[PDB]
């Protein structure tokens, strides 16, 4: 009996269970109820002195206990670890069991009912039936995991329900109220198992004259005023609001198996719930598998923050209480999780996520032909567009240009589409989809038939939303990728956080290492530096610090000690101490910065012996994220090109949260050694390339690399000479100025300035920089950042100017990557006028030989200049201001200005000019200039 | 007394109440005519009883959740008979600091210092938790003001009070409990008494004398 | 919980004593405004075992009191009153001397009508106070209430400092008495201002002496060795050869667990007379070279660092060859 798991979820009563939502081949849906344990780690001493005896016990071997308590230490004789090894066993317990001196007990009952019967959360089975008896239809018991679920098959495919949602409510106030406002229409998007996509939209009668419900039935429309009166086929229905509701309450209650919704748990789940028991006195009723517990909707919170002080803000996120295996999933949340955007309305996402390209056909007065094409422009690109545009209505040119439509074409390949907007005179134009500039509580005051089916489309096409962003961010795939990675169930993959993830593959290893960790006694905690602030090529690390942690082996399990100093003489005696014993390379002293004073040495001494459980995690992350990445490279079908992708970012994720993760103080992975090491060993290798990298090159084959190549932590004999031999062509002359990176990009200031002469240059220098000069696994890779990409601070603070691996005839694009000034609920007036002050801007800052004395007077006489022509003049319009209202006094030297036109800008007009100080080389018409601006 | 649109028409309130007050009217109003379509318990007569006591001469506040579904009073925990379940039960649990055993009524409305508070005003008579959807704003607004007057909060619930932090826009001592109406009252393993009082030391508050409520 | 109990009244119990606590008691103090803050939101040296006790015992005969003030002053834990809320000085002292405790004396004239402390009424208390102890102390009790408000006599002047040395205190113990200018040996109370404080000869430095004995005064605005001095700072013998020193220590049998369970630069800092204040403040001013766990050779970038050195080499090289 082969079936494909979707979801684990447990039964919330008084019996713990656990249930297992699966497809079979065939698209039936089976349900599996397994008992649900506790599971306690207890030595054979502590086993056999049980009591009472514990209802199951499975043996685990002679496992090894470590002490990993870090112990400072004054003087060079450091007591080695304190490692047991004892015949461990497994206790599964039904009720919860208070016992004492058991260990492993940081991980949760689920990863051991997953690890110890050896099951993985997503697989695909075939199930020995020979356990599974039934209990009711669609049920099956299974007391035996561990022989039921043996024989585990390939991946095969299977069918899924969905559910996307959204209503709109009347209103006159900001936010409608469940008790005065009732809710207008309501949409759906509903996907059988079959594959039937039937999307419709139920509009509230009681809002309408009868004479125009009569002339919508006339129309098109159906009316019902029953519940078996409905049928999804038709696209428009006419109802009251009780049997909405009931229509609603009637498809929350099935099996599907999502219920996807942007910002549904918080608004839309919750009004349905409310407004349904103020109407009709009735609950949404989630029955368990076994149809032997009822829940009713309820909505409920859950505080995310791992440490909360005192009056702050923490993302509360909303949940369904479901019981049924339906994963109500809420898009809003997910995604301001798992990225970091500028806004979270779901205009501005959607506006940023459906892009394409479309090249005027046929100009005419107020409209605009537009045709978008899969070998004009991105491939892909045009194809999602075309299936964003048969729903939508609104379509956002370039930028502020917001037409609705008038004419669609959906083409076997592209798109065709007619816009309401004047003229424009550029042949190519950037459509992203969605803003919807419509007064919808103006549109209330003069409800009627008309206006009622234009916000049904609203509606329908805001539901359809949820599933173009469902499938366009994958999380269908990245659900069960995530669910096999991370051994939990594929409802709890987004729900928490690193420190609950990392424990399914760390649990996984502790099992063949053999290793248990343990500390008896308290960690302190000693303050830090949380982020870096810093201000040509990029060549950046190959993912830095789970090198670093496997080069240097660090590890709580693998510190020899903490050879702490005192004050000078000590640390020297200490150093000649720690430079005969434990020699390199099988230790490896690192200087950690000192925890408390007085204290002036803080050397930590790493192991390089045993590969500990952090850098051997690490290492499985990354070669499983390697082979996944070879594996997609070569996928044939666009389903495995999906699946591969997923594992890929899933380990890429995995990976990349172990470093934080021992840093921090409550984690299994804590160890306040190695987490300050390396972050000390990664400083010194970016430090390290940053030295040589200053290095000139002429006569090809010089590139002096500015110092010689002297490996760090200890001499390797690998050939130590500054002059290199290239492979490029002979006659060159090029600098690589001084470098700064902040600790995954090194910026070297090539002294070229062009394209198609730093491209080669630079990927022949990359593979000179990491065969060469780097030791053991501290890869390094390229990208260009073309003609002085504004660097006005940290990361997130320059524009796009791309330019990855082509430069001949390739299309370069600089729109933007800032998500620093994007935002509103600030001016409107005097700014944006960046968008005509950039291309003086860029064009400041991309010459090289007239750059300086053009730079210096165009600041000056510009802004001079523009403070007085807009004391004069009065000619910026008001359109915005794209900086992440105020009034000021301009009698001395809804947004409307005033009588003097100094009012309020006084202020940004120098925090932009201080801004832009950091990409010039000047250092006395720049600093004077900004002190002569205050005047 | 502000005169609000349905019952009890007007609430007579005290002189402490009235920086909260004015927006509990709007608030009570838009959820007026749902409410009274059952008859509740405490009846619309009794809904803001406790806001006749003043918080001045007051520093703890023993939050119930919800009035006992059997005709509560307005005023939580009382007992017209003192044959209820949970307050001979907390009075019971109580006499062994105070070292007494005689009493004829045990009602925290006379202890001076603390405060009987129901969370939700209401409920509707058999039924528990059945008018939070109704009263979720004012309750909130409610003991949000009655935490800016007084320093100490102990929820008598286990997982009723959960986010009790996120529904309280200021900074003030949450205790919290576990709910007595569960099996052996879980009162005896936690000694949540006297617990009051060593947190009314940190800044000078006299310690609750839980005897200053016995009938005598 | 009870268990929470405990720490709560232990919270409450210490933060009313804050001003006699210890540096665990402070900890424990910030740890528990800690563990109440995220579950609600918001010295001297040691006295005896022997005398332990008999403390536990005396600090229950009045349980108005909340410490026990014993003067540590010259390797002697003398007190000069019991604050006790209720409890008479004098019979907390009768209990002490049944205990084998050293209590004060008090020799004065006393007035009938309370007059302001003057040059008289302090000079004359302290010449009167018959107390062959040294302490500036001018001592009284006043019936009514338990505050302390101690007078006392001097004069501030500048003086002309004699060495960095020692004066005999004890049996083979010199602790260091830095000799005043007319030739008496100061009498230096704390550690603080007892170890090497202003080790500076010959220095104009500023006072606060009086005709017999006196008290350090600290700056308002801007701010001699051998193998001899190492056998009599460990007590074991008088002493000029490293082979006599390692033997006489393997004789101890305490002695050796002394040296075991302390650094080298301590034991080579404290048997010197500067053990850490300036010192490394000095040691990290200079630049170091070394070589077999023996400095050779030092720059700086106080006066007993030559000899320093030549008496570190050697007890390096002591605990080198008896380890």
């Amino acid at each position: 009996m082969d079936v494909r798991c979707i979801n684990w979820f447990e039964s919330h009563g008084e019996n713990r269970f656990l249930y297992l939502k699966s497809r079979c081949r065939n698209g039936e849906t089976v349900f599996i109820r397994f008992p649900h344990y506790f599971y306690y780690v207890v030595t054979d001493e502590i086993y056999q002195s049980l009591s009472p005896p514990p209802f199951n016990a499975r043996p685990m071997g002679k496992m090894r206990t470590i002490d990993i308590d870090e112990t400072i230490s004054y003087n060079l004789d450091i007591k080695d670890r304190k490692c047991s090894v004892a015949d461990m066993w497994l206790i599964e317990e039904p009720k919860k069991r208070s016992i004492q001196n058991a260990t492993m007990d940081e991980f949760f009952n689920i990863s051991w009912f997953y690890i110890s019967n050896g099951i993985s959360p997503d697989g695909c089975y075939s199930l020995d039936e020979q356990y599974l008896t039934k209990i009711n239809n669609g049920c099956y018991h299974c007391d035996d995991p561990r022989n039921c679920f043996a024989k585990e098959i390939p991946r095969f495919d299977i069918p899924r329900s969905y559910l996307f949602l959204d209503i709109e409510c009347h209103f006159d106030k900001k936010f409608p109220s469940v008790f005065i406002n009732p809710i207008s229409h309501t949409s759906y998007c509903y996907i059988d198992l079959s594959g039937k996509r039937l999307l419709f939209t139920l509009i509230n009668e009681e809002m309408l004259t009868e004479q125009e419900i009569q002339e919508a039935v006339d129309r098109g429309c159906l009316r019902i005023q029953s519940l078996m009166e409905m049928d999804y086929e038709r696209e428009l229905v006419l109802c009251s609001e009780i049997v909405l509701l009931r229509i609603a309450k009637q498809l929350l209650e099935l099996t599907f198996d999502y219920v996807v919704t942007f910002n549904g748990h918080n608004f839309d789940l919750r009004y349905i719930t409310n407004r349904l028991e103020l109407l009709t006195g009735e609950k949404i009723i989630f029955r368990s598998p076994d149809k032997k517990e009822a829940v009713h909707l309820c909505i409920y919170e859950r505080n995310q923050s791992s440490h909360k002080g005192v009056c702050g803000m923490a993302n509360t996120t909303f949940h369904v209480n479901n019981n049924n295996g339906t994963i109500f999933f809420d898009l809003y949340s997910f995604i301001q999780k798992s990225e970091k955007l500028d806004s979270y309305k779901l205009d501005s996402i959607s506006k940023n996520a459906f892009s394409c390209m479309g090249k005027v056909l046929n100009r005419g007065v107020r409209e605009m032909t537009f045709i978008g094409d899969d070998t004009t422009d991105a491939k892909g690109k045009a194809d999602t567009f075309a299936k964003v545009l048969t729903t939508g209505n609104y379509v956002t040119v370039d930028e502020d240009i917001i037409c609705k439509v008038i004419r669609k074409d959906i083409l076997e390949n592209g798109f065709k589409v007619v816009l309401s907007c004047p003229t424009l005179p550029n042949d190519i134009y950037k459509l992203s989809f969605g803003k919807d500039d419509i007064d919808l509580a103006q549109m209330y005051k003069d409800y009627n038939l008309n206006i009622a089916l234009d916000m049904a489309r609203y509606c329908i096409h805001d539901a359809c939303l949820c599933q173009y962003l469902w499938e366009y961010y994958g999380v269908e795939t990245k659900t069960d990728a995530g669910a096999a990675t991370y051994v939990l169930p594929q409802s709890m993959v987004f729900e928490y956080r690193a420190s609950t993830i990392i424990k399914g593959p760390l649990l996984k290893l502790l099992l063949e290492t053999k290793t248990i960790l343990v500390r008896s006694e308290t960690k302190q905690k000693f303050p830090y530096e949380g982020g870096k602030v810093f201000a040509v090529l990029i060549f950046d690390y190959n993912s830095l610090y789970p090198n670093v942690c496997i080069f240097g082996n660090l590890s709580p399990e693998t510190l020899v000690g903490v050879v702490v100093s005192t004050n000078r003489l000590e640390e020297e005696i200490n150093n000649q101490l720690l430079l005969q014993k434990y020699p390199p390379p099988r230790y490896i002293t690192v200087h950690c910065e000192p925890r408390l004073p007085n204290l002036i040495s803080e050397i930590a001494i790493f192991d390089r012996s045993i590969e500990g459980t952090i850098p051997r995690l690490l290492r499985t992350f990354l070669a499983e994220r390697a082979r996944y990445k070879k594996m997609l490279k070569q996928a044939t079908s666009s389903t495995e090109k999906a699946i591969y992708d997923s594992m890929q970012y899933t380990y890429k994720i995995v990976a990349n949260s172990v470093y934080g993760l021992m840093g921090f103080r409550n984690s299994a992975l804590y160890s306040y050694a190695s987490a300050k090491s390396c972050t000390s060993i990664g400083r010194r290798m970016i430090l390290y390339l940053e030295s040589v990298l200053n290095g000139a090159e002429l006569s090809n084959g010089m590139l002096r690399f500015a110092n010689t190549l002297s490996n760090p932590f200890y001499m390797d004999d690998r050939d130590i000479n500054p002059i290199v031999k290239t492979s490029l062509p002979i006659d060159y002359r090029f600098r690589f100025r001084s470098v700064y990176g902040d600790t995954d990009s090194v910026f070297t200031e090539i002294d070229s300035q062009d394209v198609d002469k730093s491209i080669e240059i630079a990927k022949e220098l990359e593979r000179l920089i990491n065969s060469r000069v780097l030791f053991n696994n501290f890869k390094i890779e390229f990208e260009a950042v073309y003609k002085n990409l504004i660097m006005q601070s940290k990361k997130k603070y320059t524009t796009m100017k791309y330019s990855a691996s082509s430069n001949s005839k390739s299309v370069p694009e600089r729109i933007n990557k800032g998500t620093s000034e994007t935002r509103r609920d600030v001016s409107k007036f005097h700014k944006n006028m960046i968008k005509t002050y950039k291309t003086r801007l860029s064009e400041m800052l991309s010459e090289g030989r007239m750059n300086s004395n053009q730079v210096c007077i165009d600041i000056l006489r510009s802004l001079e200049t523009d403070l007085r022509s807009e004391f004069d003049s009065r000619s910026s319009p008001l359109e915005l201001f794209m900086l992440s209202a105020y009034i000021c006094p301009a009698n001395v030297p809804s947004f409307k200005l005033g009588s003097n036109q100094r009012i309020f800008y006084e202020v940004y007009f120098k925090r932009l000019t201080s801004e832009i100080v950091n990409l010039l080389d000047n250092k006395v018409l720049c600093i004077s200039f900004f002190q002569r601006m205050f005047g | 007394s502000v005169t609000i649109s349905h019952a009890p028409y007007t609430i007579t309130y005290h002189d402490d109440w009235e920086p909260v007050m004015s927006q509990l009217v709007e608030f009570y109003n838009e959820v007026a005519s749902w409410l009274l379509r059952d008859e509740t318990s405490p009846i619309p007569d009794k809904f803001f009883i406790q806001l006749k006591q003043p918080l001045r001469n007051k520093r703890v506040c023993v939050c119930g959740i919800d009035p006992y579904p059997k005709d509560g009073t307005g005023v939580p925990f009382e007992s017209p008979n003192f044959t209820k379940k949970s307050i001979k039960e907390i009075a019971s649990s109580i006499s062994r600091l105070t070292g007494v055993i005689d009493y004829k009524g045990y009602n925290l409305n006379i202890i001076d210092g603390v405060i009987p508070w129901n969370y939700y005003l209401s409920c509707k008579l058999g039924e528990t938790k059945s008018h939070a959807i109704y009263w979720d704003k004012i309750s909130k607004l409610l003991l949000q003001h009655i935490t800016k007057h007084v320093s100490v909060l102990y929820c008598l619930g286990k997982t009723d009070f959960s986010n009790i932090r996120a529904k309280l826009e200021s900074p003030v001592t949450t205790i919290v409990g576990y709910h007595p109406a569960a099996r052996d009252h879980q009162f005896e393993k936690d000694r949540s008494f006297e617990i009051i009082n060593v947190l009314l030391e940190l800044d000078n508050k006299t310690p609750i004398n839980w005897a200053q409520g016995f009938i005598y | 919980s009870s268990a929470d109990l405990t720490n709560l009244k232990e919270l409450l119990s210490l933060y009313k004593s804050l001003r006699f606590s210890d540096s665990v008691a402070i900890e424990k103090y910030n740890s528990l405004v800690e563990w109440g803050t995220s579950t609600y939101w918001k010295n001297s040296f040691q006295i005896p075992d022997e005398i332990r006790s008999a403390c536990n015992k005396v600090l229950d005969s009045d349980n108005g009191i909340d410490f026990l003030r014993f003067v540590l002053l010259n390797n002697r834990w003398i007190m000069e009153d019991a604050i006790s809320k209720y409890q008479s000085p004098v019979n907390i002292f009768k209990l002490a001397s049944e205990y084998g405790l050293n209590i004060p004396n008090y020799l004065e004239i006393e007035i009938e009508e309370d007059t302001l402390f003057d040059d008289e009424l302090y000079s004359i208390m302290e010449r009167s106070f018959d107390d062959t102890f040294p302490k500036i102390s001018i001592s009284y009790i006043k019936l009514g209430e338990l505050k302390r408000q101690v007078v006392d006599f001097f004069k501030f002047s500048f003086m002309y400092i004699e060495s960095i040395k020692v004066d005999r205190i004890g049996d083979n113990i010199f602790i260091p008495s830095v000799i005043t200018k007319s030739g008496k040996k100061i009498l230096v109370k704390d550690v603080d201002h007892l170890i090497r404080s202003k080790v500076r000869e010959h220095t104009f430095v500023k006072v606060k002496k009086k005709n017999t004995f006196s008290i350090l005064y600290d700056y308002d605005g801007n701010g001699i060795a051998g193998l001899k001095q190492l056998t009599n700072k460990l007590d074991i013998n008088e002493c000029a050869t490293v082979d006599e020193l390692v033997d006489e220590i393997n004789k101890s049998g305490t002695v050796k667990r002394k040296i075991k369970n302390q650094s080298v630069f301590d034991l080579s800092r404290e048997c010197l007379g500067y053990p850490e204040a300036d010192f490394i403040t000095l040691v990290n001013n200079m630049r170091f070279k070394i070589e077999n766990c023996k400095v050779v050779n030092f720059n700086i970038e106080y006066g007993n660092f030559n000899q320093f050195v030549s008496i570190f080499n050697t007890v390096t090289d002591v605990k080198k060859r008896l380890f």
